[PDB]
């Protein structure tokens, strides 16, 4: 996250890490069972890491649960990045609690304007390299669907939307990806792809996760 | 044909933080870099040995 703050621990209870080693990816927590992330984020051995804040240090309220299941969206187009959805099953149910929780998905797509919290553990720098200890968090407009075209012309399909500020200096990163656009409570959002980050005229692009409610919650049953 | 193993390591437009190799032409040997989940040159390998076995020498 770039132009961000410092969220404070455990603020963000339904973000979740994906560690394969190290911390690749965020993820959402919809259910006790279930984490909601890319499909680019799709690798192997994953384990996935709840109650973190400081994803370096133990601090006591960690869970670290591996994947029994990862579902990419069927139609994941890995050159367009069309419906970059997964859908990740813990290998055994995690412990819910006020800093373990999972978040509601939307009933309806939002608006543009409407102010959304992007978080993650992902780079804070525009230009260079800097990874944060602590998880870091972002207010940022979804944005409209015209402006996120101009922005990127030819690339946006139905199911991506644009968030953040056209004048640079706010935005999610490398290390971002997979992680949740929460507005009014609702996970609307997936950190997704940019070009580079923050950069001027180049907002973040992000999965639109009201248009794939009713998947995400049958492939759940089913699996 | 240009050689692959000579072009500069390309994170990509996805933001995910996974480490990849690519081999370092300047300082002969494989390195470790960034990528971002999509659209991946073929400068980027999985393992050191990926790495070393296609483009060792280049
Ligand atoms: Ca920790
Ligand atoms: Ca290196
Ligand atoms: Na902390």
């Amino acid at each position: 996250i770039v132009g961000g703050y410092t969220c404070g621990a455990n603020t963000v209870p339904y973000q979740v890490s994906l560690n394969s080693g190290y911390h690749f990816c965020g993820g959402s927590l919809i259910n006790s069972q279930w984490v909601v992330s890319a499909a680019h984020c799709y690798k192997s051995g994953i384990q996935v890491r709840l109650g973190e804040d400081n994803i370096n240090v133990v601090e006591g309220n960690e869970q670290f649960i591996s994947a029994s299941k990862s579902i990419v969206h069927p139609s994941y187009n890995s050159n367009t990045l069309n419906n970059d959805i997964m859908l990740i099953k813990l290998k055994s149910a995690a412990s819910l609690n006020s800093r373990v929780a999972s978040i509601s998905l939307p009933t309806s797509c939002a608006s543009a304007g409407t102010q959304c919290l992007i978080s993650g553990w992902g780079n804070t720098k525009s230009s260079g390299t800097s990874y944060p200890d602590v998880l870091k968090c972002l207010k940022a407009p979804i944005l409209s669907d015209s402006s996120c075209k101009s922005a990127y012309p030819g690339q946006i399909t139905s199911n991506m939307f644009c968030a953040g500020y056209l004048e640079g200096g706010k935005d999610s990163c490398q290390g971002d990806s997979g992680g949740p656009v929460v507005c009014s409570g609702k996970l609307q959002g997936i950190v997704s792809w940019g070009s580079g980050c923050a950069q001027k005229n180049k907002p973040g692009v992000y999965t639109k996760v009201c248009n794939y409610v009713s998947w995400i919650k049958q492939t759940i049953a089913s699996n | 044909r240009p050689d692959f193993c000579l072009e500069p390591p390309y994170t990509g437009p996805s933001k995910a933080r996974i480490i990849r190799y690519f081999y370092n032409a300047k300082a002969g040997l494989c390195q470790t870099f960034v990528y971002g989940g999509s659209r991946a040159k073929r400068n980027n390998f999985k393992s050191a040995e990926d790495c070393m076995r296609t483009c060792g020498g280049a």
